[PDB]
DNA sequence: TCGGATGTATATATCTGACACGTGCCTGGAGACTAGGGAGTAATCCCCTTGGCGGTTAAAACGCGGGGGACAGCGCGTACGTGCGTTTAAGCGGTGCTAGAGCTGTCTACGACCAATTGAGCGGCCTCGGCACCGGGATTCTCGA
DNA sequence: TCGAGAATCCCGGTGCCGAGGCCGCTCAATTGGTCGTAGACAGCTCTAGCACCGCTTAAACGCACGTACGCGCTGTCCCCCGCGTTTTAACCGCCAAGGGGATTACTCCCTAGTCTCCAGGCACGTGTCAGATATATACATCCGA
């Protein structure tokens, strides 16, 4: 007779963690009940989607644990997530490497 | 800019703007602190 | 007293390879003898814009010890947002 | 009487230096300027480490892009030696001036 | 001898079931926290001053969408927005 | 916005005058960085290089 | 349904907003250029305008509408509403 | 037979729009704009006027900045008449791009 | 018969009329000079609850309001405005 | 076109110290109930938006003719990389001590909370002066000699 | 060094419609109480920060020095700009018809809140492998003759 929500709807990321963050966090004064589910949902994917780019470049570059450098590539190398994260400096983070090709003899 | 806020700006800056020393050429003179671009007010020659 | 802090130098401390490296890591080919100068004055003025309001974080809480989180919510009041230090 | 024609040192620096990532100004000149224009605002405060560290990522991080920029610029006047006005034009644009 | 809001646990299993064999250092799962932190509270904000403009006085599943998409870029909006709804009639249906 | 609300020789005042005590001022500028005011304009400005210039005679 | 009505900015208006800006001299790629630019502008604009207009329930895209996207963009347009 | 020296006119007409505020695209040609692109994302809408108005503005003021960043672009570069590569420099330097 | 707004029209005539003696408004100034008050309201309403929310603590003083303004008005303009807070303060209580 | 002469990924042996993993225990997260209050829904009316048609004309469109800036070509020496040698301050271990950050009871006084009261403040409706327009003289630069 | 000339700012008449003000009338600000817990405070740790120390060495500075390109100069040319003549849709002013948006009234059922109970996460003690580091080593590639 305990079956968490995240059980309940299947994801991964807790609800009731973001239930009391809500009802903490001061944001309104009625949180919903399916709200936090959804959110949870929206979080969980998005950390997916960062991570999924993460993992290529790790087996890319033959590591096999992922690093800063890692996650630099994986959002600057992306087209909307550069949006996203419009500016954001990452720590231990780095740059494209880019010439500009009037500088090459 | 029109008239009447530059010559506000002329009673606001003029104190600031030039000094009275003494001269090389005769006595006293007018010299000159602040880099004046070539059209602006510099002070009104006031009195009775 | 017994506070020793007379300090004129460390915009000088900031040498002169550095901001060398700092233009080869943006890609660039060839600098002049004056962006040193330019350098140092753009580098005091962005410095002097976070630790205002990093002092001004530090003394509200009442402490004397600026944590890392009033450095980043002095960042992210600027618009440049910091991640990994939280 | 070996020496390179001038230009190669200069690339190859260029990609021995994006293919990396770390602390790139020497920590404890950086730490002595802060404690020191952190003088002026509050007498005698007392960092910590890691705020330090923040400071020097965050102020990296705004140098590299403001030279990128500049680079931009002097690459448009059709040259290719910085001079400080392609700078003061690029914050005069950005609106930081 | 306190509690801390770490996320390290989840951004585990999450990372376990998107990549089988590899682990994660502590500075990136520091990254990902602070990331999904960032992430809640700009979505969050967006959707309580949506609220507030409302003038109605509970945050729902609607108004998170809403927030969804007025604050993310497109395919990935779009991506976003169907998961969410998915795991909403799957936590209503058999609720 | 009153001093230059006089000093156009108008009785009340206009956005125009608004915009302008805003943005001849420093602080205020500052202040309100990122606005548009409606039915602003700009401020009179020209660059140095394009009016022309004198020398023989 | 509607058509070539980004032509309907003209050559002179666009040489007026040019004046307006203290200019001296025009090419004639501007023109093209411009309309690229203003075109991409407004669609960022309308569509924020829009999803708080379809959130709201309503059929009408207000003033206040338009004022909540220039406040997401960062521009914080005054005197309306 | 009596025609000014180049310029003159530019230069009178750059002070005549200066010392003046009103709409300066014509009205009617660019709502027909707004709802053309308006029927992208929702089908027969129903603007006010008010609003129409207000993207009036916002797109006249962010024309007009546009305009003068690129005036010092192309000043920079040692001329005088604007190309479009001086407006592609500007976005890309100030961050839309 | 309408529904009763908010606006701040008569504050601004009563300051207007303090500050000039004959010196009127138009309607579209009195627009901008509400839009005005009203950012400058969120804004320092937003920097103090995010204050609050920092300090583990569940009041807005005073305190946080004049850290607010000292954060967020650039230099010379807030050393006046503090003390205009301050004064305003003190005839208050007694 | 080649030789030489550089620095550059590349196969392997060893460590470490940072990361994967039991464990217990607890305190915050699931189960039940209860009221009441924010929100769903019908209806309306009346406000506003959209559409259409003729009239004037301010303004866009479009050739003409040209001369002034954009751009290509060329010469130099000032200024800046490249390298080599010659100092120094930057890391880096251990130590200590200690000021201060953080944590535990304890008790108020200050702000929530609610009942009854009126005057500050918004809406509708006048009135009238600043501003808009018309028209003419003084002025003030420009451009061919 | 001039004078034709074409806008242009300064100045005062005629008209009108946005602005300031005044009465009426609500409904939220004011006053007067209780009552609880959030916080101010005394005290009590014990842990990171600052200062000190010698030692080692990558790194920074000075100095030649060759060189290449930013800058200056000249030519040429073509395309953008003033302008005269010609259409055309922007605008205004108007009537007209109907979609939809605030608004109120009314059930209603979803959640704030309370009480009970118990396992999910967290602090903590484990061992042990991913990549760093070291060492040769074929191999890409820059530059003169």
């Amino acid at each position: 007779k305990a079956k968490t929500r995240s059980s309940r709807a299947g994801l991964q990321f807790p609800v009731g963690r973001v239930h009391r963050l809500l009802r903490k966090g001061n944001y309104a004064e009625r949180v919903g009940a399916g709200a936090p589910v959804y959110l949870a949902a929206v979080l969980e994917y998005l950390t997916a989607e960062i991570l999924e780019l993460a993992g290529n470049a790790a087996r890319d570059n033959k590591k096999t644990r992922i690093i800063p450098r890692h996650l630099q590539l994986a959002v600057r190398n992306d087209e909307e997530l550069n949006k996203l994260l419009g500016r954001v400096t990452i720590a231990q983070g780095g740059v494209l490497p880019n010439i500009q090709s009037v500088l090459l003899p | 800019l029109p008239m009447p806020m530059r010559f506000r700006h002329l009673k606001k800056t003029s104190k600031e703007a030039v000094g009275v020393y003494r001269s090389p050429i005769h006595g006293r003179g007018l010299f000159c602190k602040r880099n004046i671009d070539a059209g602006e007010m510099v002070i009104e020659y006031a009195g009775n | 007293k017994r506070h020793r802090k007379v300090l004129r130098d460390n915009i000088q401390g900031i040498t002169k390879p550095a901001i060398r490296r700092l233009a080869r890591r943006g890609g660039v080919k060839r600098i002049s003898g004056l962006i040193y100068e330019e350098t140092r004055g753009v580098l005091k003025v962005f410095l002097e814009n976070v630790i205002r309001d990093a002092v001004t974080y530090t003394e509200h809480a009442k402490r004397k010890t600026v944590t890392a989180m009033d450095v980043v919510y002095a960042l992210k009041r600027q618009g440049r947002t910091l991640y990994g230090f939280g | 009487p070996h020496r390179y024609r001038p230009g190669t040192v200069a690339l190859r620096e260029i990609r021995r230096y994006q293919k990396s990532t770390e602390l790139l100004i020497r920590k404890l000149p950086f730490q002595r300027l802060v404690r020191e224009i952190a003088q002026d605002f509050k007498t005698d405060l007392r960092f910590q480490s890691s705020a330090v560290m923040a400071l020097q990522e965050a102020s990296e991080a705004y140098l590299v892009a403001l030279f990128e920029d500049t680079n931009l610029c002097a690459i448009h006047a059709k040259r290719v030696t910085i001079m400080p006005k392609d700078i003061q034009l690029a914050r005069r644009i950005r609106g930081e001036r | 001898k306190t509690r801390k809001e770490s996320y390290a646990i989840y951004v585990y299993k999450v990372l376990k079931q998107v990549h089988p064999d590899t682990g994660i250092s502590s500075k990136a799962m520091s990254i990902m926290n602070s990331f999904v932190n960032d992430v809640f509270e700009r979505i969050a904000g967006e959707a309580s001053r949506l609220a507030h403009y409302n003038k109605r006085s509970t945050i729902t599943s609607r108004e998170i969408q809403t927030a969804v998409r007025l604050l993310l870029p497109g395919e990935l909006a779009k991506h976003a927005v169907s998961e969410g709804t998915k795991a909403v009639t799957c936590y209503t249906s058999a609720k | 916005a009153g001093n230059a609300a006089r000093d156009n020789k108008k009785t009340r005042i206009i956005p125009r005058h608004l915009q302008l005590a805003v943005r001849n001022d420093e602080e205020l500028n500052k202040l309100l960085g990122r606005v548009t005011i409606a039915q602003g304009g700009v401020l009179p400005n020209i660059q140095s290089v394009l009016l022309p210039k004198k020398t023989e005679s």
